[PDB]
RNA sequence: GGACCUGGCGGUGCUUCAUAUCCCUCUAGAGGAGCCUGUUCUGUAAUCGAUAAACCCCGAUCAACCUCACCACCUCUUGCUCAGCCUAUAUACCGCCAUCUUAACCCUGAUGAAGGCUACAAAGUACGUUAGGUCAAGGUGUAGCCCAUGAGGUGGCAAGAAAUGGGCUACAUUUUCUACCCCAGAAAAUUUAGCAGUAAACUGAGAGGCUUAGUUGAACAGGGCCCUGAAGCGCGUCGUCAAGUCGUAAAGUGUACUGGAAAGUGCACUU
């Protein structure tokens, strides 16, 4: 263009800035690490890092959103958000391979909670 | 753009919401109301958001989707109102009405309501210059002889602000088992407590954890403040005093004792007295504290 | 500050809210209701109703006062008021029938007169323009003056030249030099009086 | 050739005030002595350089015959262990800090360029960036020397002088010691804050120079600006030798005379 010429939709977690954590948005994953008195944050932090990047090279194109992955006692919880594109039958599949290699990686028994939307929720335009 | 039929569906979309969280809660869903509704689902969804507005919520609605878009006329066309082509129907309406209230009255602490919060009851924009022409005429409408009618049409755009000062709360005046007359009263001063039993009758004893006040406080500056509030109302050597102090210094214990048999003293002096001590200072708790 | 806006300052007078309803005039009268509204500071530990306050000693106490030792400047004031009273009952007692009647024993007037006798009522003021600061003839106000006779005084009494000599001696001393308009804190208001006549060139500047 | 219009000056000054930060005033403390650091000059072959690596076993500390570092001479060699070095690089990434940037509609002018306000209302409404620092409470790599950037041995090295910048100690008579916790006895120039529970003085608790809890408790408190804010008036609308490979920020109109003419005077007119 020219130099004084110059002079996106985004969903929630998207559009909110990372000061609004605790304000408006949440925390993606819950478990009891990080409270006072308890111990080992960095490898819930280390599991977390891992499960986010299987889970989005497993689920190609199919996440609409980010995962939320809760913790209770020893189970592990994997709720995501994906697009109603691929078929169910691959789906089932991927849901079976994910929680087996999951829970033998783990040695807990995860479990996975798919949410299916049609397309992505935009929340406002950036 | 929220067509009516769409909010026709929230609203019944709401009405079985609101009975099926009856049936979750336990409660009797015809007396199920809107602030169950809001305890519900802070316990079925906890969050704990700093943004009141971030929670999970269960309106009316109503109370949600903006409803001001008001038709203002029927099916034929006509306008509802006699002033519709004027585009402020209500704020003329209103001009209109107060001005025929002045034509009769003629024949014959609080503060004003703001610009936005006009606008708010009117539901309709409006500029300063007209505001100011509102108010000019609420003014003209108090002046003169208003009645009952036209008192409680002015209250309608009249805020309520509270003012409360001059109001010393006087203690009860109590009876001891020897039937003598006394009062209790307490005082603050940096970390000192005081509390304080003025007697209506005394010799000018004053007793400080059980110690005479000049072996309790061998400072003259301190005497002075146990001094000053009887002496300003002149009746020094009139009450006896019995007061218990804890925590702080030497001026802080001193000043808390003070501030206590000040308080306590207000239910024996006429309430001209009580005025003039606390305009010279002497029931006031100071707030001045150590900042980090 | 820890106080609103709203909160004002007592008034302490204790013949100020005797003074008959009669007395007052309109103005005053409003003034009176109007302090019925306002919320009013607690009183401060210091000035109280007591007759015998003085608030000019009571400055001058503050003014000695170091590290917040109340108690100590106190008792300094009181020890030099004491000695200003002895020296003057010896005197009386060691002066003639005729010389009697001019003895003043009061030690708050001698106390009072001393340091008006060392009030200035001009002083210098420098301005800034052209990179040299003009020192300018003033006239003091009062709240000036009267704190400096205050601040020489005791500045003089702190000269390190008096060795062993306690606070209380020294300064009783001074506030008896001062009353006869004597001693050095006279000669410090002099030698002001003096430096501002030697530079009557900008006299008339009125905008310090 | 005649009439009219838009303008634009990345413009120029001033006026008044809101004028808080910042000022200026005003208030209260902060220079001497002894050591330690910064810079400079002078001097040496050389470093008055450092102790997860001496000493000390009150605190700290200087040089220590510790040891590393430097200077001058030498020695060792397949050796320690397919050895050995904290030698470089975050000017490798990650991490941790910091820098900077982030339209429509409706009227008017005869339907011309063009214009549209009055409230006791008269057309106007709608993330990247960085030769960045950090290898001491942390990592993942990459390179270097390998008869030496490794291991030893023998001597030396241990500076001098100023002016200024900074830091640590003691600096008292309103003091010091005891009993008490306040009525006793003995001794002898810039700068930092200000705006109040603040400055100053004095105690406790912590993680092991930094975080929290208390006690006593002041002095001064007036004038004006920079700059945005609120508006108003005015002004203002460059030249030259051959174009820049050039330089730079009462008043008028005529006419006559003019030999002290950067224009003046005389006569007649105009606003
Ligand atoms: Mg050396
Ligand atoms: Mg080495
Ligand atoms: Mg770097
Ligand atoms: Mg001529
Ligand atoms: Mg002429």
């Amino acid at each position: 263009r020219e130099l004084p010429c110059a002079w996106k939709p985004v969903t929630y977690e998207e559009a909110h800035a990372p000061h609004y954590i605790a304000h408006r948005k949440g925390w993606l994953s819950l478990h009891t690490g990080n409270l006072d008195g308890e111990d080992h944050a960095a490898e819930r932090t280390v599991e977390d890092v891992f499960l986010r990047k299987f889970m989005w090279g497993t689920f190609p194109g199919c996440l609409a959103d980010q995962l939320v992955l809760k913790r209770r006692g020893n189970q592990l919880e994997i709720c995501a958000v994906v697009l109603r594109q691929l078929s169910p039958h691959k789906y089932y599949f991927l849901v079976g391979y994910s929680e087996t290699l999951l829970s033998y990686f783990y040695k807990c028994p995860v479990r996975l909670h798919l949410q299916t939307v049609p397309s992505k929720v935009v929340y406002k335009y950036l | 753009t929220y067509t009516e039929d769409f909010i026709k569906k929230q609203i019944e979309e709401f009405n079985i919401g609101k009975r099926h969280l009856a049936n979750m809660m336990g409660e009797d869903p015809e007396t199920f109301t809107q602030e169950d509704i809001d305890r519900a689902i802070a316990y079925l969804f906890p969050s704990g958001l700093f943004e009141k507005r971030a929670r999970p919520v269960m309106k009316h609605p109503e109370q949600i989707f903006p409803r001001q878009r008001a038709i203002q006329w029927g099916e034929d066309g006509r306008p509802f109102h006699y002033l519709f082509y004027t585009g402020k129907q209500s704020y003329y309406s209103l001009m209109h009405d107060v001005y025929g209230m002045l034509l009769n009255l003629e024949k014959h602490g609080s503060r004003w309501l703001i610009k936005e919060e006009l606008e708010e009851m009117l539901v309709e924009k409006l500029s300063d210059l007209d505001y100011m022409q509102f108010i000019r005429l609420l003014e003209k409408l108090l002046t003169s002889q208003c009645g009952a009618a036209e008192e409680e049409f002015v209250q309608r755009f009249r805020r309520s602000v509270t003012l409360e000062s001059k109001k010393q709360l006087i203690e009860p005046v109590q009876y001891d088992e020897q039937g003598m007359a006394f009062s209790k009263s307490e005082g603050k001063r940096k970390t000192a407590k005081a509390e304080a039993i003025v007697y209506k009758h005394g010799s000018g004893r004053i007793k400080v954890n059980g110690i005479d006040y000049q072996l309790y406080f061998p400072i003259t500056q301190d005497r002075e403040q146990l001094m000053f509030p009887f002496h300003f109302v002149d009746r020094l050597g009139k009450h006896d005093v019995t007061c218990t102090v804890s925590g702080g210094g030497r001026s802080a214990q001193a000043g808390a004792i003070r501030l206590a048999m000040a308080k306590a003293l207000c239910s024996f002096v006429t309430e001209d007295e009580v005025e003039w001590m606390r305009q010279a200072g002497l029931l006031t708790t100071d707030p001045r504290v150590r900042e980090r | 500050s820890r106080y609103s806006p709203e909160f004002k300052d007592p008034l302490i007078d204790k013949e100020y809210y005797r003074k008959p309803v009669e007395e007052l005039t309109e103005e005053e009268k409003y003034v009176r209701e109007l302090k019925k509204t306002q919320l009013i500071k607690a009183a401060p530990a210091g000035k109280t109703s007591s007759v015998f306050e003085d608030p000019v000693i009571s400055k001058f106490t503050n003014m000695m006062m170091i590290g917040g030792n109340k108690v100590l400047a106190r008792s300094l004031m009181i020890q030099t008021l004491e000695a200003v009273k002895r020296k003057q009952f010896e005197k009386y007692h060691a002066a003639s029938a005729e010389e009697q009647a001019t003895i003043e024993r009061n030690p708050y007037t001698i106390f009072h007169q001393a340091l008006k006798n060392c009030e200035p009522m001009i002083g210098l003021v420098p301005i800034l323009k052209g990179g040299r600061f003009y020192q300018v003839p003033v006239p003091l106000p009062d709240r000036r003056r009267r704190f400096l006779a205050m601040k020489w005084m005791i500045t003089e009494c702190r000269d390190k030249k008096h060795q062993r000599t306690l606070m209380p001696e020294k300064l009783s001393h001074k506030l008896l030099e001062a009353f006869h308009n004597q001693g050095p804190v006279i000669k410090r208001k002099h030698d002001l009086h003096k430096m501002a006549e030697a530079n009557r060139a900008l006299a008339h500047y009125r905008w310090w």
